């Protein structure tokens, strides 16, 4: 419920007092305590993780008033503090108890502690000095116990909690870098640490925007006056305190352009935010592009000046959603509401934001409004989505005045007059995050560092749009292409625009065009871009014209189909370079950004006249460590999941774990596995019962869930683009395994930095070839080298793909290799089957497509690229010598290496037990004979048969057995009786009862199916394969 | 594993999917076919002959999609291949790959 709160300096704990109002409604005999949580009004768009309080009883305190202690947060008390906040008790007892908590200690206190001849001393100091009890004191996540010297790291399993001296695990830490001299309070230093200035010269200070809306609720002053929002300003209670008050009814903020007009209000106490600075919203920020502040000042302005103007104009100020047909009736209805619901005060050329929103048209309101002034309820609804501005371009005033300024209008009697369209530039980000403060969708934000081509773009068109422009400039034609999509294009393109306030005028293609109808003109989407631009080119400049998806309009001369659609393809391709010419030629600054799926499907004609096309890759491992941090970031999550609590991760992720276990090509929609965890924490959540022994004050994501929802999405993506997984059991990471192995680490590791530092700049990198019988090792080592040393195993997995009838073979084997390169430490596994076929390279098969794609891929096998490139290669062959060395020769597959042999100790019976515990096995089958009934050579690929066979012929046995057990039952009861209405009814729980045995086994083995390969093939193929791999 | 299908319900371990049949000609294996594609009440597809093929590009892709789409969708059934050499030559091939792309 509300409650005034207040701020006390008793001790850094203690169980802080309430009104006894609330405190006897709760604090009855059912309880020695009372326990509850604390909520304030902070500023940002949701709001933060609650806190527990601890309470007694006190009655000097007015109704509804609370106590805290004033460190809690870590500011001075002299600052302003709560209007009001949220608390509610704790019912039930319900108190949870930690079950871990993690402390830092300087230097000097450490060794004091530790000093301590036994361990309850040193819990006995713990307790004293910072007041801590048993059972009894409610701790947090990163709570500084004082300032500067020493503080709890973090807590578990919950945020917050009791502590217990002996069953709550307390750590202890000091590390030698000293993070603890930069962790003090808040409360940095006392409020007289600024000098005193007097009212001399104007003093004017930077300017900053906010970071999202303010609440009217948290406001000191008295919001008394219907006053629309329209020029609150905040300051950090510094650079107005001076003046002689802090309330002053209008503040001038500059005149150095022209004069603007803002109020002042004292930000409260918990903020965070630049010290010593003014903040004020987008309308201000408006006015001053350039970060002038050269006369903010206050005088005696009275409460109104100028309270009356007639036919105030307004105007438009271009930009896309300004411009489109669909949404004026709306647009302009609203902004008589902007106009009309509360007093504001306007500038002379002045702008004015407003909201209009996610399609929320042709859903009229009423069909009748005179009856009643009911717009503001709608507002709880319509979560707005999207800005534009309007540009009054004047001021009306009709009477004598000073100057034509500074006025205010009246609902009554300031009627409006619209006039034609207008240019301004817009805001750039760096200068003011506008998407924020509305709590739209927001678009990414790269740091220009570590991303190349959102650098390379934005230079291009920033030394474009103005720099150049003042002499003459080059128009701008710049194409993006990707080989994968999704890659977040538009993504670069819209973060282009905020970042140089160009105007975007995204035309996709798809949605705005409707071509396919194949009629027997183009005319239509000509004229339709054409006059579409046409509207709004003028008075919008600079402009970026975007075509999404491109390639649905233009695309290559496909000249073996049918003659009179070939000419319709001709007619559009030319004609749209026209238009090409005509823009950037007729108006100044187009520059046509344009998109592509892939860039060869842009015919000849039109693909040179662009300049320099920018290929987008998919994200590294550095990339998807900032874009986790942006999806995971602290209201993203909370933006519309309306729920009764935030959501936070707050600890324990690692996020290069994250980057780096499986997100390699998961190149975008991370956005989907950040909301699979947001899901399976959500669920975990509300599925707790109300009593359940305990409560969860908010959403936790944990690491382990988020590991389930990443093998999630890769298996679900397996089936629209094959992916290994790891179905593997008891049969990994066996480093012991062989002598095979040191080779195998001795050659993994030199192209990688982390086992081998050289570069392998002249170094020849090769990959690693087995060889010998098949069926004795030759895909379990890929998996496991792959997942123990090396981190993605995607295989080919596809050879035998070869090719259509179209020659592609080569583009396919290419992609091939992207994929690679992609997830760059990736490793290919070879079937090495039909795709490899070339004997002797002109005997088989004519040396057709094969030929070609054999070349293609020993060609592109390892042209010593880069080390950092990652592609290695590993194949299994039954003989080197099936091939006439093209791909085998020295560099290439080299350092060939032997499958070995098992038959000196075949280490498998074990397994033959082991994988067999599975089904019973406790019939005497555990013996050896079973296996040594067969020479020790036996081949180990037969096994898999022997006990399915053997198997088999268990559910054989009793199978005769219930074929006897049915005929005597219809032999007694009746013969018409059903085979499966009888093994239905007289069904039981022994029907698992599957006889096995000993004879079982062997009747199997020298029933059917002696070995795979056994007889004399294994044995000379091995001999020979190890003899000639000296 | 229609007939005793508890015995066979449980234990998904190990199993083997199909058979293959061959011998000398007229030793009764088409018979074998016949007598268990009606007595046994489990349903029989019977793709007798080199059908699959087609003429247009890659057509028996497709065609091999239905069939095996037909035989998962009707309950279950058997699919019989007879001179699966007409349908399943070795891999090596001079000719299209719309005979080499079916196997
Ligand atoms: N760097 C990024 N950070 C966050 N989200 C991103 C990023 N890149 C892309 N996205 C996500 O993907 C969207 C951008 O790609 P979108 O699918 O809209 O078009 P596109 O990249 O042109 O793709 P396609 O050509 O396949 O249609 C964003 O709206 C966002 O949801
Ligand atoms: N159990 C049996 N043993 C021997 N002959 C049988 C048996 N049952 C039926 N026959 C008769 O002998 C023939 C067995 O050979 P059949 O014609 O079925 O061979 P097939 O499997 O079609 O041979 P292929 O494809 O090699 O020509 C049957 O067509 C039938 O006339
Ligand atoms: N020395 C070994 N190294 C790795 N796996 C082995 C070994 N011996 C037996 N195995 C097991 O049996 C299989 C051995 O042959 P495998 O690599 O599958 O070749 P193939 O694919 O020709 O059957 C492995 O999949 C693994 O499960
Ligand atoms: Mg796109
Ligand atoms: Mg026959």
């Amino acid at each position: 419920m509300k409650a005034s709160l207040t701020f006390s300096l008793s001790g850094i704990y203690a169980p802080c007092s309430i009104s006894r109002d609330i405190y006897l409604e709760y604090g009855d005999k059912k309880a020695e305590c009372l326990y509850g949580t604390i909520r304030l009004p902070q500023y940002g768009p949701g709001c933060t993780p609650g806190k527990i309080v601890h309470c007694v009883l006190d009655d000097s305190l007015p109704f509804c008033s609370i106590v805290v202690p004033s460190k809690l947060f870590g500011f001075m008390p002299t600052q302003p503090t709560m209007d009001f906040c949220y608390f509610e008790p704790i019912l039930d007892n319900v108190v949870p108890v930690l079950d871990s908590v993690t402390f830092l200690i300087n230097e000097q206190l450490y060794s004091k502690l530790m000093d301590l001849p036994q361990e309850m001393q040193q819990i006995q100091f713990l307790h004293y000095k910072y007041n801590i009890n048993s059972m009894e004191t409610v701790v947090h996540s990163r709570d500084i116990l004082t300032s500067g010297l020493c503080q709890i790291l973090n807590c578990s399993p919950f945020p917050q909690g009791l502590v217990d001296f002996t069953e709550t695990q307390l750590i202890l830490v000091n590390d030698t870098e000293q993070k603890l001299s930069a962790l003090k309070y808040a409360n940095e230093d006392e409020e007289y640490a600024l000098p005193k200035i007097g009212t001399n010269s104007a003093l004017s200070i930077d300017l900053e925007s906010l970071p999202c809306t303010i609440s009217r609720d948290l406001l000191r002053p008295a919001p008394h006056i219907n006053d629309d929002n329209s020029i609150y300003a905040f300051t950090d209670a510094e650079t107005l305190l001076r003046l002689d008050v802090t309330s002053g009814s209008f503040i001038t903020v500059s005149n150095m352009g022209c004069v603007r007009l803002v109020k002042l209000f004292v930000l409260l106490l918990p903020n965070g935010f630049k010290k010593r600075t003014i903040y004020a919203p987008p309308k201000i920020i408006a006015s001053f592009p350039d970060c002038s502040v050269v006369t903010i000042s206050k005088s005696n302005i009275g409460h109104t000046d100028i309270p009356i103007a007639n036919q105030v104009f307004i105007s438009r100020v271009g930009g896309w959603l300004q411009s489109q047909k669909c949404f004026q009736n709306i647009i302009l209805t609203t902004l008589k509401k902007f106009f009309s619901e509360s007093k504001r005060i306007l500038c002379q050329n002045d702008l004015i934001p407003i909201a209009f929103d996610s399609s929320m048209a042709d859903l009229n309101i009423a069909e009748e409004n005179d009856e009643s002034d009911d717009e503001d309820e709608l507002g709880q609804y319509y979560k707005n989505d999207s800005l534009v501005w309007f540009f009054v371009t004047s001021a009306e005033l009709d009477c004598f005045s000073k100057d034509n300024s500074h006025f205010i209008i009246d609902p009554n009697r300031t009627k409006l007059i619209t006039t034609n369209i207008t240019n301004r530039r817009p805001l750039p980000l760096s200068r003011s995050n506008l998407q924020r403060y509305y709590g739209f969708a927001e678009t990414f934000y790269y740091d220009l560092h570590i991303f190349p081509y959102v650098r390379q773009l934005v230079n291009i068109l920033e030394t474009s749009f103005n720099c150049s422009q003042r002499g003459i400039t080059l128009n701008a034609s710049v194409l993006l292409h990707s080989t994968t999509n999704n890659v977040g294009k538009a993504t670069m393109v819209r973060f282009a625009s905020k970042y140089l306030g160009i105007h975007l005028l995204e035309i996709d293609c798809l949605s705005l065009t409707s071509n396919s109808r194949q009629l027997d003109s183009t005319s239509k989407i000509i004229g339709y871009i054409r006059a579409k631009c046409e509207n709004v080119l003028p008075y919008a400049s600079p402009a970026v014209i975007f075509l999404a998806h491109l390639d649905s309009i233009l695309l290559d001369v496909n000249a073996n189909q049918d003659p009179e659609a070939i000419k319709l393809q001709k007619s559009i391709n030319f004609e749209m370079s026209k238009l090409l010419d005509d823009f950037t030629f007729k108006f100044p600054g187009t520059t046509f950004v344009g998109s592509v799926n892939n860039i060869d499907n842009v015919p000849s004609s039109f693909r040179s006249h662009m300049r320099f096309e920018i290929l987008v890759p998919v994200p590294s491992e550095a990339q998807r460590l900032r874009i986790f941090q942006w999806y995971l970031s602290s209201h993203e999550l909370n933006r519309d999941v309306q729920q009764k609590v935030p959501v936070s991760y707050m600890d324990n992720i690692s996020f290069s774990s994250l980057s780096s276990y499986s997100a390699g090509l998961t190149p975008l929609d991370i956005k989907s596995i950040v909301e699979t965890a947001r899901m399976t924490a959500t669920a975990r959540f509300y599925q707790e019962s109300k009593k359940c022994g305990w409560l969860p004050q908010s959403i936790l994501i944990t690491q382990e869930d988020l590991s389930k929802a990443t093998s999630k999405a890769r298996n679900e993506f397996s089936v629209s683009i094959g992916a290994p997984q790891i179905p593997n059991v008891t049969w990994d990471d066996i480093g012991g395994i062989d002598f095979v192995k040191g080779e195998i680490l001795d050659t993994i590791d030199m192209p990688l930095k982390h086992p081998e530092l050289f570069t392998s700049g002249m170094k020849k990198r090769s990959g690693i070839l087995f060889y010998g019988p098949p069926g004795t090792g030759k895909t379990l080592m890929a998996k496991a080298i792959a997942t123990n040393f090396s981190l993605n195993f995607f295989s080919v997995k596809g050879p035998e793909l070869l090719n259509m009838y179209i020659g592609e073979s080569e583009a396919n084997v290419r992609r091939v290799f992207q994929k690679a390169r992609e997830a760059k430490p990736c490793v290919i596994f070879f079937d090495q089957i039909d795709s490899v076929a070339p004997k002797r390279g002109n005997q088989g098969d004519s040396g057709g497509v094969m030929d070609r794609i054999v070349s293609q891929l020993l060609a592109e096998l390892d042209g010593m690229s880069t080390d950092a490139d990652g592609v290695f290669v590993i194949g299994a062959t039954n003989r080197p010598d099936l091939l006439d060395e093209a791909l085998l020769r020295p560099g290439r597959f080299d350092k060939l290496l032997y499958l070995g042999i098992p038959d000196t100790d075949t280490k498998q019976l074990n397994i033959l037990e082991a994988l067999t515990r599975k089904f019973v096995l406790d019939n005497d089958v555990k013996l050896i004979e079973l296996a040594k009934l067969c020479p020790f050579n036996y081949t180990g690929a037969d096994f898999y048969a022997l006990c399915s066979d053997a198997m088999l012929n268990a559910m054989s046995r009793i199978a005769r057995m219930v074929e006897k057990k049915v005929s005597q039952h219809n032999e007694l009861t009746g013969e018409n009786i059903s085979t499966r209405r009888w093994f239905d009814k007289i069904a039981t729980k022994e029907d698992t009862k599957v006889v096995v045995k000993m004879e079982d086994f062997l009747k199997a083995q020298e029933q059917l199916t002696p070995s795979v390969s056994r007889a004399e093939l294994n044995h000379y193929e091995a001999v020979r394969a190890n003899f000639e791999g000296a | 594993p229609t007939k005793y299908e508890p015995i066979f319900v449980n234990c998904p371990l190990r199993l083997r999917s199909g058979i293959l049949l061959y011998g000398y000609p007229g030793c009764g294996k088409t018979l074998l076919a016949s007598a268990v594609a009606q007595q046994c009440g489990l349903n029989f597809i019977s793709v007798k002959g080199p059908e699959i093929l087609n003429k247009f590009i890659g057509a028996s892709e497709q065609n091999i999609r239905e069939l095996f789409e037909r035989a998962q969708s009707v309950k279950p059934c058997i699919l019989f291949f007879d001179e699966f050499d007409s349908i399943a030559p070795k891999r090596g091939h001079d000719s299209t790959g719309v005979t080499d792309r079916v196997v």
